[PDB]
């Protein structure tokens, strides 16, 4: 072809922009940064999305591109608040 | 009714959680497909292990409390504990055994039936083996690899989305979004479905789930040996492989199979009247589409909602999906031959050459199918690159060969010309020139000195030691004495390839279709069968097809005019029987269209019984909706005491028995449709009839949405019944959102609306 | 694919008119469902409707093109006369003789409505619509019927966007459609712009090298340099067909790897019964009564590293079991354990004793030590092969139902094969394996960190042909030794065997093993008593080897699968059922004897391939792992100087280098290795494309 | 396929609870009770992904509310008590509303 | 014929190519997810091992 590329990114932009965050969970287990541990991707996605509620408030993206979106924008944030654990004796 | 209150007191418990209280809050239902997904039940490393490290302890199992209290002894027969009191969640603990207990021990009678229509999909799977003949032998078997082929057929399969919506709406109604395009269109399996299934309230995950797989040909990618119907995929295991045979098995089908074909057929007649006419061929075809009605065994189902989503794409299909919004891609038809592409590309090029024409100047690498026979091709520069020949019968090979010869279009082509200019050149379908390729195709189908000519047109060469299996004769033999050029013949079958891939673009004017920029996948006319067989088919508008006399046509016409237009508001039938006033009826401006069709002699003989029989029903809960319609035209006339029995009507010499479904009037049983000879009609919105008691609540639906401003009150939908003509209401929908709605005229020209604008835009 | 997601739900042509819109409208390959809904939206309220004259009510407007609609508004200003507007609406009513226009919010109503409204003013008749029937106008509304019909489709469409979660990109230009670009912080664009790998430094530079990229054919000299600097090796097998045979290690002969001794070991028979038996854990505590409780050994044991500990433990066993079959120690277990725990240190305190170094800080790692190819491996194979006395060690199942065609063959195939392999040695051993690490399987559910006594039994029953009527073929388990669980460490479990046997032990093989003198025992014929030897050793055990090799019924699968194809393969040439006929004379290459290639029928060399699996089952290291992996290399050139196919090896020092690599310790693993010697020798008399040293 | 007369939960180790994973697990259980509850009211809610520009909880109490005037109206439960179950319902509104 | 296994695959390959890769094909869809798929390469140009 000649459109190749052109084609089969259009495909992947289609899926992709249809699709809930949610799926995002579907996979091999990742990393946790708040308690810094390897997890299941679905218990790590929590905890980095209720972080970010609780640092900034609820999210309400409900896609992969705002999702995406507010990625990129945590990397200009001076400070981030988490879900961390510490017992007291 | 403690039911609904503990957890109307659960929801104030969890929205006094502030934190529990704000998620349930904010942003969409939506959500809860993201929550639920939160939660994995369980940790799953060590599978086949853990199963056997769970079931080693004694007591280690979840199970019910409530129902065994309620039906049977916690305690034990040989004093091995059984039950504690001990729990976080509300299931309480017992061990393995008790569960083999109820099952010897417990009491209960009467499922046996409810069972198995359940699983008519695995029952049915069963069913099917009992009914054929066994033998058995060996060979080195040579397997078809890969074909995509239907397994686990079931009638009436239809696609992912549509039946998702059958599943809601058999399974329950109170959430059930209020489905159009699937429900209007397929009722009847709705109706069949629902009403086993919504009655005995058992199962309601269950049941869903195996539905979903009742009606889902699972089409993977499977190695066969020559038995390619639907059904022998199902145990191909038991049958085969590449050392296994055997047989007796071609008999026992499902009547989905052959019904197929029959839809095949359908499209080529409905192909057939679109070709009869080149004033237009795209707004006629669509006509004859939405048109037709198709039979199946146990429904009635539109032939868009089959042609569109029929998993066999044969030419004649493709062209049929072309007019339509089907994308059906990865198919390539010319002539009875199917093909698929797999290397390379190149542009259409125009060449005249002494018999215009089209030539493709790509090194392009593609795959042969036929009838017993398959075979892998390659051309270059509008010739045959490589070739070779993977078939079975001798002859189809040499058919194969000759049609990819065609396709191929070397210069030999022009050289063969016994006729042509006098028939082949100019098809009789109002002057028009029809294309060249499938120009010298019809002259091979004409004759077998044809197929002769063109297969000599090849080099031959007596081949060498080492092609004495793969050299082809003229004959289609393995002699290799003497043998085609530019072709090998191979021990065994060729792989057939797969994509999975949709592409749709518009038909040209001649019944083409340059789907992807060009690759004329068409085919125009495939085969000329000119034959016109039909049995349990409807067609309708003007069809070009005489099945429409005169006197037949006053009736059916006279009726579906009374049928058709009643529904809408007052002054129409619904409204005059929730009112119980049948003069109105009687009096009606399209029973006056009707009268003059009866018989004069008995005119009012007829009217005297027929003014009966309406009259009778008027009293509800005894009125049947159907025969009304059946017994009304004939009450116009003035009530003569005939005393003579007024069983058969003649309406110009044809009667019109009351029940006694019969040629001019079919009263069909168990749903809402009717026949009047080789035609159906049926209306929607207004059936209460006392047979459709398990739909009542989905049929009386002729309604649509407003504007959400008049404080109605929130009625459940049973309640939607009561709530007359022109009467705002509100009501809730799905999964969330609640809506209002009146008594309206139902959704019109969703199709046309547009497309005459369309057209008339140019 | 937004054609197949259109058309999905849309009106096949509707969707045309978008597809065609958005290639000179705009240039946003989603937006055709956006204005998909919006153009159909139109046609559905002007089309039904017709003047009291001829003409139509409304005409269309927005679907035509652009250049086109502009003259077609200027109509407009010739019929009626009215204010020529700057903004393009979509629909003109002829009976109302109004502009109209239509919009469609996803929001609240007044959110658009205000927008569309500062645009046009009362100009035009503004009808905007919200898909969940919110509804908002100017001031007169379309007729009774058609809002009822409109509503209806925008309401069906929603949900066929909630169904496919398509909201938020469906919004209005000036409050989404504008806000399409992917977010860009700084940190982000920093990052990029210094992640590039060529010369340029600034990401835009990259892009224009990538997007305006035309490669010319430099890459034929480009690869002949980097041929001639690669000088990769152009190899061929006649010049390397030596291989330097295989290379193996020189030292201590490999030691016993497998927790059970096999060939030595010695049974003690005893009659089961049903309700007795079934305990499983009670077979011992019946056995005691029997002389069990007799045999006891001296303090004095050839070839044994720690006699002591456990001769105590012994008589800690048998003590044990007349009460109860759990070991009552608090102490003796830790050190039993232990034969240790190393008590930890505080990095933070610790930075002042590395000042100050004392307790002699280090660090190193350890290895394990090569071993030498086993002699006694060969005669362990040649007694699993051979038929034991007692009939059926593995618990089959019974079989099903049969139809003529192929149950008859399946049945008949299994019952002679399950024959054969039930009355050997081989499925002796795998039977105790499979029983006993059962027991203990489900010990460390039943008792964790505590310490029990478990057996090491198999069951069997006898069978006899002598064509009497016998009281009954004999129904009864065997006992091989007692076995000692311990649980430490989750983890391995640490695990001390005990095994009888009646054969003098040898130190080269028996090396990890404690041998001692226990006694005397009978053994008797007839158609004379021998000193019991007690053997003592401990063992390592993950739950993972527990599970693996409690499922051993699984190698003979294997074989079967590898068995029943050869007799396929072979009779389908035939066409002909040659199964029996091909069992019994198809040749199959099992041993050399008095240096002559020697040969079994099929169906007692299937007792060798079994065999091979069931010690590739307990025989299974990493190193085994690696051998298999990449010994196939060589079976694969090996069959292609077979067939005379000329293969080729780039660079086989590098393999025998990785084979070599991964032969340690493993009398299996080297085993392999030096019957796969003897193969490329014999194989290189055969034909010759291989060495002979 | 699947067949239905034995169908059983495994109940999971005590080994991640006694860890801190418990304790950020409480966040978790919150997501769970939610998720059971609107299930209970909505039938088909894990076989068709709920859709419909509604919040969960407004969705359910007017749900909760047809529920209750079907059973009323004609089925048998007491007047009194729907509107004990009305007074629930907006008692929990106001909890709602206050957060 | 040549059966081909490959040593240390993961290793060799570089994110950084990949960006120009992405880049190549990204040329022409769109520069809306044109930004969307440089993304993904330049976090493993940048990344961090534990
Ligand atoms: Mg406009
Ligand atoms: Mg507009």
């Amino acid at each position: 072809g000649e459109g190749f590329f052109k084609h089969c990114v259009m495909e992947a932009e289609t899926e992709i922009l249809k699709m809930h965050f949610s799926r995002l969970t579907e996979g091999r287990q990742t990393y946790d940064w708040t308690s810094e541990r390897n997890m299941p991707a679905a218990t790590a996605l929590q905890l980095t999305v209720d972080a970010i509620k609780e640092t900034e408030g609820p999210f309400k993206g409900t896609t992969m591109l705002e999702y995406c979106n507010k990625m990129i924008e945590m990397l200009d944030w001076k400070e981030i608040k988490f879900k961390k654990v510490k017992t007291v004796v | 009714m403690s039911l609904l209150l503990t957890i109307a007191k659960e929801y104030k418990r969890l929205c006094q959680d502030a934190k529990a209280a704000q998620m349930m809050t904010v942003g969409t239902v939506s959500n809860y497909t993201t929550f639920k997904k939160w939660t994995t039940s369980r940790k799953e490393k060590n599978p086949s292990l853990r199963m056997r490290w769970a079931m080693s302890s004694k007591f280690p199992i979840i199970a019910n409390k409530r129902m065994l209290e309620e039906a049977q002894i916690p305690k034990e027969h040989n004093n091995v504990a059984l039950w504690e009191d001990t729990e976080k969640r509300d299931h309480v603990l017992a061990s393995a055994s008790c569960i083999n207990y109820w099952n010897f021990c417990g009491p209960c009678v009467n499922n046996s039936e409810v069972i198995k229509e359940v699983y008519k999909s695995r029952f049915g799977r069963l069913e099917r083996r009992k009914e054929i003949m066994w033998k058995e032998l060996r060979f080195t078997l040579v397997d078809r690899q890969r074909r995509r082929v239907d397994t686990q057929p079931v009638e009436q399969r239809l696609r992912t989305g549509e039946i998702k919506d059958l599943q809601m709406w058999t399974l329950f109604e109170d959430e059930a979004p209020l489905a159009s395009k699937f429900i209007l269109d397929n009722y009847g399996l709705v109706k069949e479905m629902r009403s086993k299934f919504a009655n005995k309230p058992l199962n309601k995950e269950v049941v869903a789930h195996m539905l979903e797989k009742q009606f889902n040909p699972e089409s993977r990618f499977l190695p066969v040996f020559g038995a390619i119907r639907p059904e022998r995929m199902e145990l191909i295991h038991a049958l085969g492989g590449e050392t296994w045979i055997q047989e007796a098995n071609t008999a026992g089908i499902s009547n989905v199979d052959q019904r197929k074909n029959d839809i095949r057929a359908v499209c080529r007649k409905v192909c057939l009247a679109a070709n009869a006419s080149i004033m237009n061929a795209k707004s006629k075809l669509v006509e004859y589409i939405k048109s037709t009605s198709m039979r199946i065994g146990e429904t009635e189902r539109k032939l868009e909602e089959l042609i569109l989503e029929t998993d066999d794409v044969s030419p004649e299909v493709t062209l049929c999906k072309s007019a339509l919004g089907g994308q059906l891609g990865k198919t390539l038809s010319f002539g009875p031959m199917l093909l698929k592409k797999i290397s390379g590309s190149g542009v259409k090029v125009k060449d005249t050459v002494y018999i215009q024409f089209e030539y493709w100047s790509e090194q392009e690498e593609f795959y042969g199918e036929y009838k017993s026979a398959t075979a892998l091709f390659s051309r270059k520069e509008r010739s045959l690159e490589w070739i070779t020949i993977g078939g079975g019968i001798n002859e189809d090979r040499k058919r194969l060969l000759a049609m990819c010869m065609i396709f191929c279009r070397d210069g030999d082509y022009f050289k063969d010309a016994p006729a042509t200019i006098t028939m082949a050149d100019l098809s009789t379908k109002l002057g028009r020139e029809i294309p060249y390729q499938y120009v010298m195709m019809n002259w091979i189908q004409k004759s077998e000195d044809n197929l002769e000519a063109l297969l000599y047109s090849r080099g031959i060469v007596e081949t060498n030691p080492g092609k004495m299996g793969s050299s082809m004769g003229i004959d289609g033999s393995k002699r290799a004495i003497k043998s085609l050029r530019a072709v090998t013949i191979q021990s065994g079958k060729i792989d057939m390839p797969e994509s999975k891939e949709k592409i749709h673009l518009e038909l040209s004017d001649n019944l083409e279709a340059f789907d992807s920029s060009g690759r004329i996948v068409a085919t125009i006319l495939d085969l000329p069968s000119d034959k016109k067989v039909t049995f349990q088919d409807v067609s309708f508008q003007h069809p070009d097809l005489a099945v429409l006399r005169d006197e037949k046509t006053a009736i059916t016409k006279g009726y579906e005019a009374l049928i058709k237009r009643l529904g809408t508001g007052d002054n129409d039938i619904p409204s005059l029987i929730a009112k119980k006033d049948y003069l109105s009826l009687y009096n009606l401006p399209e029973v006056k269209l009707m009268a003059p069709l009866i018989r004069p002699n008995r005119k009012g003989v007829y009217s005297r019984v027929a003014r009966k029989l309406v009259s009778t029903q008027v009293t509800t809960g005894h009125y049947s909706l159907h025969e009304l319609i059946k017994v009304l035209p004939f009450t116009y006339f003035a009530p003569k005491q005939g005393m003579f029995e007024g069983r058969l009507f003649f309406s110009n010499d044809s009667f019109v028995e009351p029940g006694v479904n019969n040629n001019v009037f079919s009263w069909s049983k168990a749903d809402s449709s009717k026949i009047y000879c080789h035609g159906i009609a049926i209306r929607v919105p207004l059936v209460v009839g006392d047979e459709h008691m398990d739909t009542s609540l989905a049929l009386l639906e002729g309604f649509s949405v407003c504007e959400n401003d008049p404080r109605a009150p929130m009625v459940t939908r049973q309640d939607l019944i009561d709530v007359g003509f022109g009467q705002k209401v509100r009501l809730f929908v799905g999964q969330g959102s609640v809506r209002t709605f009146k008594r309206t005229a139902s959704q019109r020209a969703a199709s046309s609306d547009v497309n005459k604008n369309v057209k008339k835009i140019k | 694919t937004f054609a197949e997601i259109a058309e999905a739900f849309l009106e096949p042509e509707a969707v045309r008119i978008a597809k065609e819109a958005v290639e000179e409208y705009g240039d946003h390959e989603r937006k055709i469902i956006q204005i998909g809904i919006h153009f159909q939206v139109c046609c559905m309220f002007c089309d039904e409707y017709l003047s009291t004259n001829g003409s139509d009510r409304f005409v269309l407007i927005e679907g035509r093109k652009r250049g086109t609609a502009v003259s077609l508004q200027n109509e407009l200003c010739k019929s009626y006369d009215l204010e020529p507007l700057p903004f393009l609406c979509d629909i003109f009513d002829r009976e109302e003789k109004q502009f109209v226009e239509i919009g469609i919010t996803r929001k609240a109503d007044d959110s658009y409505f205000q927008s569309k409204f500062g645009k046009l003013g009362n100009s035009c008749k503004i009808f905007v619509f919200s898909y969940d029937g919110r509804l908002d106008k100017n001031c007169e509304g379309p007729m009774e019927e058609q809002k009822l019909r409109i509503f209806s489709f925008l309401a069906t469409a929603a949900d066929f966007l909630r169904k496919e979660n398509m909201f938020n990109e469906i919004f209005l230009p000036d409050n989404e459609e504008t806000i399409i670009e992917m977010k860009k912080g700084k940190t982000f664009l920093e990052l990029r712009d210094e992640s590039v790998p060529l010369p340029f430094q600034t990401y835009e530079q990259m892009k224009d090298y990538c997007e305006k990229f035309k490669g010319n054919p430099r890459e034929l000299a480009s690869k002949v340099s980097q041929m001639q600097s690669n000088i990769k090796l152009p190899i061929k097998h006649y010049e390397q067909n030596k291989f330097r045979q295989i290379r193996l290690p020189k030292g201590p002969m490999a030691p016993y790897t497998h927790k059970f001794l096999m060939e030595e070991a010695w049974m003690f028979t005893k009659i089961s019964d049903p309700e007795r038996s079934r305990a499983g854990e009670i077979l011992i505590d019946f056995f005691k009564k029997g002389n069990l409780s007799a045999i006891r050994p001296k303090d004095k044991p050839l070839q044994g590293k720690y006699p002591i500990h456990y001769k105590n433990l012994w008589n800690q066993i048998k003590a044990a079991i007349a009460d109860r079959t759990m070991v009552i120690n608090e102490n003796d277990h830790s050190e039993f354990l232990g034969g240790r725990a190393s008590k930890k240190i505080p990095e933070i305190s610790l930075t002042q004793d590395v000042i100050t170094t004392e307790g002699l800080k280090q660090s190193e790692n350890k290895l394990p030590e090569p071993r030498s190819f086993p002699r006694w491996f060969n005669a362990e194979w040649m007694w699993a092969i051979k038929d034991s006395d007692l009939t059926g060690w593995v618990p089959m199942a019974e079989y099903p139902p049969a139809d003529n065609e192929l149950e008859d063959y399946a049945e008949h195939l299994n019952k002679t094969m399950e024959g054969v392999l039930q009355g050997t040695n081989c499925a002796r051993e795998m039977g105790k394996c499979i029983l006993t690490v059962g027991a203990l399987m489900t010990e460390c559910r039943l008792f964790p960190g505590k310490i029990k006594v478990v057996p090491i039994y198999a069951r069997s029953k006898e069978r006899k042909s002598m064509q009497e009527g016998l009281p009954v073929p004999s129904e009864m388990d065997c006992l091989f030794g007692i076995c000692v669980k311990s649980k430490s460490h989750d983890g391995m479990y640490t695990i001390i065997t005990f095994e009888f046997s009646i054969r003098e032990p040898n130190l080269e093989k028996h090396q990890k093993y404690t041998v001692f003198e226990a006694g005397h025992t009978t053994v008797r014929m007839k158609k004379r008593e021998v000193p019991l030897y007690l053997y003592c050793r401990t063992t390592a055990l993950s739950k993972i080897k527990n599970d693996w090799l409690s499922k051993a019924r699984r190698c003979f699968i294997t074989t079967m699968d590898t068995v029943e194809t050869i007799c396929l393969r072979e009779s389908a040439k035939a066409e002909e059922n040659l199964v029996e006929k091909t069992l019994n004379e198809k040749q199959m290459w099992i041993g050399k004897k008095n240096g002559e290639l020697i040969a079994q029928p099929l169906r007692e060399a299937l007792r060798v391939q079994l065999v091979q699996q069931f010690y590739f089952c307990i025989y299974n290291d990493s190193q085994l792992e690696g051998f298999c992996n990449e010994q196939k290399k060589i079976l694969m050139a090996l069959e292609g100087d077979k067939k005379n196919k000329s293969s080729f090896g780039f660079n086989p020092e590098g393999l025998l280098e990785k084979i070599e690599e991964c032969l340690i310790n493993n009398p299996m693993c080297l085993f392999m290795a030096q019957r796969l010697n003897e193969l490329v020798i014999e194989a290189s008399k055969r034909g010759a494309k291989f060495f002979k040293t | 396929a699947v067949v239905s007369t034995h169908s059983f939960r495994t109940r999971a180790n005590r080994t991640l609870l006694n860890t801190d994973m418990r304790a950020m697990m409480a966040e978790e259980k919150r997501y769970q009770m939610v998720c059971d509850m609107f299930k209970s009211v909505f039938e088909s809610a894990d076989i068709n992904p709920p859709i419909g520009a509604m919040s969960i909880g407004e969705a359910i109490e007017e749900k909760l509310l047809e529920r209750a005037k079907m059973k009323r109206d004609i089925g048998a439960i007491e007047d009194s008590e729907y509107e004990e179950i009305k007074d629930i319902i907006r008692d929990a509104k106001k909890a709602r509303l206050e957060s | 014929n040549i059966t081909g296994d490959n040593s240390k695959w993961n290793e060799c390959q570089q994110p950084e190519a990949y960006l120009a890769l992405l880049a190549y094909i990204t040329k022409d869809s769109s520069d809306l997810m044109k930004d969307l798929c440089s993304v993904a390469p330049v976090l493993f140009c940048n990344k961090f091992v534990k």
